[PDB]
């Protein structure tokens, strides 16, 4: 999940 | 604010958003291949969902699970896309084009292979349209993951009505677009159920393609791709 | 020929078509209850797919095959149908009125009670009406395993044409229904791709239901029912 | 499969 809250940020 | 955009401004963002072409880079190779596709699509499909009407009036946790809900789903609506003009093929890339047989490669993917071939099929019979297929794949993120949204919060609540509302405007553009097609009323509301009701059928292959790579997975036979484990696991 | 009916004799007939009403009769005792449940409701489900516009007009082997394919999602829409008036509740039977917690009695299975009252509250908000209930369940009849059918036989082909023709006479009468209940045609539109759209989130909640019984199955908790363990078998 | 086809016939 951490890179796909990275990226959406 | 999503809500104003018009028909014709709603379309031509979407058609504008569409993420760039991707080329690729046994039964592990065979699961290599499309993994390594998904892992590399998924880094654009995220991009695209930015741009989505709507997508980030969202909380950043609301935009993680639709994405997390519908990933797999929005690869595979735009795989049966690209194959529309490939009758018994798939066209998973330009430079990956599989008939068939390929998937016996697999156990258990040509069972998946036939789903996604008889989609492709439909769709082309159907004689879908771009400007609506980019309306299908934002009604899947929208809709996927609206309804496992938190009920136990008031501001839960406003977002799934925002979505809720975003998706019936999505729904006017769809109408609007068969209206200027020529088609009647009548062929309008047919055309609108038979769109949205293949969607279900797409929902149930893509349930069938993660129980399929969760199976491979546990087989280790899936390279450890950082992002596509990110999505599957959140499943 | 189902392709005659008018809207209302459509809808009067399916409505006339309805199951009776069935009253229900640890983890295990949990499991047994539902599955009990389900196994005599299965006998009235193949009844009323007999008296589903167009159904018999397929081949024997075609009217195992939906019903293969639809019979838990056909079982969860009556469920969130019957549970519209309890909020936070599931009405399994008339005696059986369980809450949210109960789903605690069994591992997994909150989730899919929570999916479940969702859908309920979601039907609740949207006023669904009883002759919108009935097509919506014939439609998932006939949706869910028509794309399954085989695509190697002409008369096959045949049979997926006359489900997809009976399927556009069903949006038809839904399309009336709004109609006369006074909706705009935007409303009609915006409507009828609502429901459509739940019915997609049906069958998420049907292939994790599945899953579910398959896995308590394996974890020797479900008793010997024979024609659940038939349908079960089947996915 | 062939309690399901019975009651169908
Ligand atoms: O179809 C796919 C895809 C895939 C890849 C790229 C796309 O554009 C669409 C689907 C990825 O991983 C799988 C993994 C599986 O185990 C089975 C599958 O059918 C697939
Ligand atoms: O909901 C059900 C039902 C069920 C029973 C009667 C109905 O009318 C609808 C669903 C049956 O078996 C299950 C078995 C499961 O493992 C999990 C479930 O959620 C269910």
């Amino acid at each position: 999940h951490k890179i796909l809250h990275r990226l959406l940020q | 604010l999503a809500l104003s955009l018009t028909a014709d401004q709603m379309v031509s963002a979407l058609l504008d958003a569409e993420p760039p072409i991707l080329y690729s880079e046994s039964e592990a190779s065979m699961m290599g291949l499309l993994t390594n596709l998904a892992d590399r699509e998924l880094v654009h499909m995220i991009n695209w969902a930015k741009r989505v009407p709507g997508f980030v009036d969202l909380t950043l946790h609301d935009q993680v699970h639709l994405l997390e809900c519908a990933w797999l789903e929005i690869l595979m609506i735009g795989l049966v896309w690209r194959s529309m003009e490939h009758p018994v093929k798939l066209l998973f890339a330009p430079n990956l084009l599989l008939d068939r047989n390929q998937g016996k490669c697999v156990e258990g993917m040509v069972e998946i292979f036939d789903m996604l071939l008889a989609t492709s099929s439909r769709f082309r019979m159907m004689n879908l349209q771009g400007e609506e297929f980019v309306c299908l794949k934002s009604i899947i993120l929208l809709n996927s993951g609206v309804y496992t949204f938190l009920s136990s919060t008031l501001k839960s609540l406003e977002e799934k009505d925002h979505i809720h509302r975003v998706l019936d405007k999505i729904t006017d553009t769809l109408i609007h677009l068969m209206a200027k097609a020529g088609l009647t009323l009548q062929q309008q509301h047919q055309r609108l159920a038979q769109l949205l009701l293949i969607l279900s059928h797409i929902r149930h292959m893509s349930n069938k393609g993660m129980e399929h790579l969760y199976s491979m997975k546990c087989k280790n036979v899936v390279p450890l791709y950082d992002l596509l484990l990110e999505m599957l696991d959140a499943h």
